[PDB]
């Protein structure tokens, strides 16, 4: 027997939050990235760790549908 | 050293209004 927690939802937009390098360089650093969140009987709005940025790389689902 | 803490909870508490879908 165990347990997992688990987020789930619709979302309503995809996009990392960009912020400044801590490091000195240049581009685009992302230091988290707003996940939009909505569920029947509940719904919110998070934000996660930009290493997800693989993650994201490959769903073929839709644009944040489930 | 803490205020950094301070400054990315207001942030993102001041982000999670607009952000959100309530119009």
């Amino acid at each position: 027997k165990e347990t997992k927690e688990v987020y789930e939802g619709e979302v309503t937009e995809l996009t990392p939050e960009d912020a400044e390098n801590p490091l000195g360089g240049y581009g685009k650093t992302i230091s988290h990235v707003i996940v939009g969140l909505k569920s029947a009987k509940g719904t919110k709005t998070l934000r996660l760790d930009p290493t997800i940025y693989e993650s994201i790389q490959r769903e073929k689902v839709s644009i944040g549908d489930v | 050293a803490m205020e950094l803490e301070d400054r990315k909870y207001w942030q993102e508490q001041l982000n999670k209004r607009d952000k959100k879908k309530k119009k």
